């Protein structure tokens, strides 16, 4: 039974490394040999989970540690021992052929090129313990392994592909404890956990390693919205070094996500509103991103109401679920009739959602975009409209009192209209026709350069590809 | 799901086994799904039908005076009577 | 947690704590560098005046910034 | 010392907490020499802590009065992630719910709107959902009013403002100067004209020096009895004309063409 089980699932795991180990270090083409291994990680812990987790203990084993084995063996412990179900002899072979690890390196240790292979296998731990969830201690046991594998196994640029999943998991198992509760762990294991991440990212501006760079900014810029500390989210966009030659489109959506929240806290709700429209077009979706998406449609609802122009309530309907943008629908229909009541009722409501969304903040500025979008609809519909109708629609004090409201929003350029204090009425200034303008110079000129840039790319790729198959293996 | 739907974005960029991963990371980092935190919490779900067409999640397009209660039918009847006392007062 | 300490015992005005604030941002400059970077110009500032000693530390932090944003 | 400072601003003498700054400066350097500045803390640390945050304490609220906002900015920054860590570990006093909320009112009157907000956001998973209110809602009001565009509501808060006294008394006079620049900038596209007694109204003055001194700053002239606003509008216009950042924004058709032609010859 399990000796026989447990022995060829070691040798198949360790073979079908060897192979992408080998295949990134034949030139460059950064993205084939990573895909690889995010399709085999899925795969690898499940079949590892049948027939008893301590198939990984074997794989363990069968690679040089500097401290894994120790880790792992308490789980074993836990769910009753396991340490002789899997034994030497289907737990430890190098043979004399490499498909379970080659002899020649491992006697030597000093050529061997373990390094690899030696991460995806940690990796597949932490993530057995990640679902089970453990905090605290396992912050610091994962953070202990995955240090001495920069520093045993010297860096290439293939070395920190694979890193840059181990990165992700410590960086996210302590925002987890730090949003549960604070502990005197948390507050000082984060000054460690800001800097450590921020000194990679230079050494890979070095390496010139475009996939290593995004994934550190997309963890530094995460920790800054989840405890508050967005005084230096904003100066960690003043620069901008973001690659896209090898981050991927799943990325590019992350960074566009969390860099709409910033700008819309600096009260620039125009270049928001344009970075979360975007953000859903680099965005892939299946099932996978479900969580994320449904944040996506949220957010930008928040956005335009910030501007001072509503959207439709066959916006939130002809979105293809609203079966949790319910409280962002009531949000647009109580800034839209000007109503301040309805925003009491719904915000005191839905508090602890607005809490967790970081949208909370937003609507203590949109409690007093209420009015201002009030007058949005009224100035409107009626081109020229006394001081005193606004005053009944609108319920204000006092005819000086509209004067005041609709003054700062044309300034923030919401209405686009001019009162006139002598004839004691507003007058809504014209659009005109904009044809006989310079206006549609402007418009075109972001076509043109756009269109001209997709002719010289794909000529670049039709070369890529043909790359690629002749380095690949006969067909 | 806004402007620039769920379709064109699996059209656009093909699921596949070697996205799905990537995918996850994005779920993760920005924290559990919110899309299973509403029905949980709130023990509530979205907007259902007050006529059909004019409210539920539909591909059916809708009004832009959903909400606004028709009494319509009244201050039409309203209308005539009250316009033929001004004019005749 | 963020800078902050260190860049606020720079602006203060008594000679004694400008030196004190080089000693710690020193240790830092390679660890925190888009958080020290506000008060970069508190850093060239020292070195103008030759009533410091902390000339020397002075240009050996602030080169290595530069860098750091990768220039 | 460290304790001469404390009791001084008690006594109500705030010359004399001014001119014990310049000893005080150099012991709070001894202070952090002594604490390992929040990566280890201990029951000892707290002990030697208390010694520390106390000069910035005292420091702090001494220098709004004595107009040296250099150093309540410098005692705020160094004081600030004590009282957020662990929910305190104490870290607490009574003192340091006042000056949560004057550098609120510190960042707001600078035109920090910005900070403001991102300020805003750590404060209140910090203590305003948790202690509930430390006189925050004295600042959050002004900002909304100001964002809500009504500026009668504003003036209103600081007037009375003024008939209070949390130290809002010495934040008030800063934020009355402010509130009057930024309603200049709405009003030149508002209005292209007032009477002398309308922009008095307006802008919230109690004599007419006041009024003509704020036009002529605004540089819009003052004759016919009636304000011109168009007058600034012009001069702005011409500013920009004469630099080369704004030639290249315009792009002329002539650039655009020749531009245009060469990445297709490319």
């Amino acid at each position: 039974l399990h000796h026989s089980e447990k022995k060829y699932a070691e040798e198949d795991q360790v073979q079908e490394l060897l192979k992408v180990l080998n295949e990134i270090s034949k030139t460059t083409l950064t993205l084939d040999p990573r895909y690889i291994w995010r399709s085999l990680k899925d795969l690898s812990s499940l079949r590892n989970q049948e027939l008893l987790n301590a198939e990984t203990l074997c794989f363990t084993v069968n690679v040089l540690y500097p401290d894994s084995s120790s880790f792992k063996k308490n789980l074993l412990k836990f769910i009753t021992s396991n340490h002789k179900s899997s034994v030497p002899g289907s737990a430890e072979l190098r043979n004399s052929y490499p498909a379970s690890f080659y002899s020649v390196n491992t006697e030597k240790k000093t050529i061997e090129v373990t390094a690899e292979i030696n991460c995806f296998m940690h990796l597949l731990v932490q993530l057995f313990l990640w679902d089970s969830k453990e905090l605290e201690q396992l912050v610091e046991f994962n953070r202990k392994v995955v240090i001495p594998n920069l520093l045993c196994y010297y860096n290439l640029r293939s070395l920190n592909l694979i890193n840059a999943k181990l990165w992700f998991y410590i960086y996210l198992s302590h925002e987890t404890l730090a949003r549960s509760s604070e502990e005197i762990n948390s507050d000082n294991q984060n000054i460690i956990l800001r800097s450590t991440m921020m000194k990679f990212l230079k050494i890979a501006s070095l390496k010139h390693d475009n996939e290593t760079k995004a994934m550190l900014i997309n963890l530094i810029l995460r920790d800054f919205l989840n405890n508050g500390e967005v005084d230096s989210a904003s100066d960690f966009i003043s620069k901008l070094e973001y690659p896209h030659t090898d981050v991927s489109s799943s990325l590019e959506a992350r960074y566009f996500f969390y860099l709409s929240k910033i700008n819309a806290i600096q009260l620039d709700y125009s270049t928001a509103n344009e970075y979360i429209i975007a953000a859903i077009r680099k965005a892939p979706h299946n099932s996978k991103s479900l969580g994320f998406l449904q944040q996506s449609n949220k957010l930008h609802c928040c956005i335009q109401l910030l501007m001072g122009d509503i959207p439709e309530l066959s916006f939130f309907h002809q979105s293809n679920m609203q079966k949790s943008l319910l409280p962002y629908y009531h949000l647009t229909k109580a800034v839209k009739l000007g109503d301040l009541k309805k925003f009491t009722s719904t915000i005191t409501k839905y508090k602890q959602l607005l809490l967790k969304d970081d949208t909370y903040q937003l609507c203590v500025r949109l409690r007093s975009n209420v009015i201002k979008t009030g007058i949005r609809i009224i100035s409107l519909t009626y081109k020229k409209i006394s001081l005193r109708d606004i005053c009944l629609k609108l319920n204000l004090d006092s005819e000086q009192t509209v004067e005041y409201m609709v003054s700062r929003a044309i300034r923030d350029g919401v209405i686009e209209a001019k009162i006139n204090h002598e004839d004691g009425f507003i007058e809504t200034t014209e659009l005109l026709n904009i044809y006989d303008s310079e206006d549609p110079q402007q418009v075109f000129d972001e076509r043109i350069k756009f269109a001209n840039q997709l002719h010289d790319e794909y000529l670049v790729s039709m070369r890529y590809p043909e790359d690629k198959k002749t380095q690949q293996n006969e067909k | 799901m806004s402007t620039d739907v769920a379709a064109a974005q699996a059209q656009s960029k093909i699921d596949l086994t070697k996205k799905k991963n990537e995918e996850i990371n994005k779920k993760s980092l920005e924290e559990d799904d919110e899309f299973e935190d509403f029905p949980i919490d709130t023990w509530a779900n979205g907007e259902t039908i007050k006529s059909n067409a004019v409210t539920q999640t539909n591909i059916w397009e809708e009004n832009w005076d959903d909400v606004e209660v028709d009494d319509d039918f009244t201050n039409e009847l309203k209308a005539e009577l009250d316009r033929y006392k001004r004019e005749n007062q | 947690t963020t800078a902050a300490p260190l860049l606020a015992l720079l602006r203060e005005n008594q000679d004694s704590v400008k030196t004190y604030a080089l000693e710690s941002i020193n240790n830092v400059v390679d660890q925190l560098w888009s958080e020290i970077s506000n008060e970069l110009p508190d850093i060239e500032a020292l070195y103008d005046d030759d009533t410091f000693s902390d000339r020397e530390m002075a240009a050996l932090i602030a080169s290595k910034v530069y860098y750091n944003l990768g220039e | 010392l460290t304790k001469s400072l404390s009791i001084a601003f008690e006594n109500g003498d705030y010359a004399a907490c001014e001119k014990l700054l310049p000893p005080i400066k150099i012991e709070l350097i001894k202070n952090n020499l002594l604490i390992p500045d929040l990566s280890i803390q201990n029951d000892i640390y707290l002990n030697d802590l208390m010694i520390t945050k106390r000069i910035l304490e005292v420091g702090a609220l001494a220098s709004i009065q004595t107009f040296n906002f250099d150093s309540f900015e410098n005692y705020f920054n160094q004081l600030k992630p004590y009282y957020f860590s662990n929910n305190h570990k104490l870290s607490e006093s009574d003192k340091k719910s006042k000056l949560i909320s004057l550098y609120l009112l510190n960042l707001l009157s600078q035109n920090n709107t910005t900070k403001f907000h991102s300020e805003l956001q750590y404060l209140d998973k910090h203590i305003k959902n948790l202690e509930d209110d430390s006189l925050l809602s004295y600042p959050i009001k002004l900002d909304r009013w100001l964002m809500e565009g009504s500026y009668q509501k504003a003036w209103d808060l600081l007037q009375s403002g003024s008939q209070n006294i949390s130290e809002f008394d010495s934040f008030t006079d800063i934020l009355k100067s402010a509130i009057r620049d930024e309603i200049a900038k709405n009003t030149e596209l508002s209005y292209d004209f007032l009477p002398l007694s309308n922009i008095k109204a307006l802008l919230f003055f109690n004599n007419e020096k006041e009024t003509e001194k704020f036009a002529l700053e605004r540089n819009w002239p003052i004759v016919n009895s009636k304000v011109y606003f168009n007058n600034q509008s012009k001069e702005k216009a011409d500013y920009e004309d004469e630099m080369m950042h704004e030639e290249d924004q315009k792009t002329n058709i002539i650039e655009k063409a020749m531009d245009y032609a060469i990445s297709i010859e490319n």
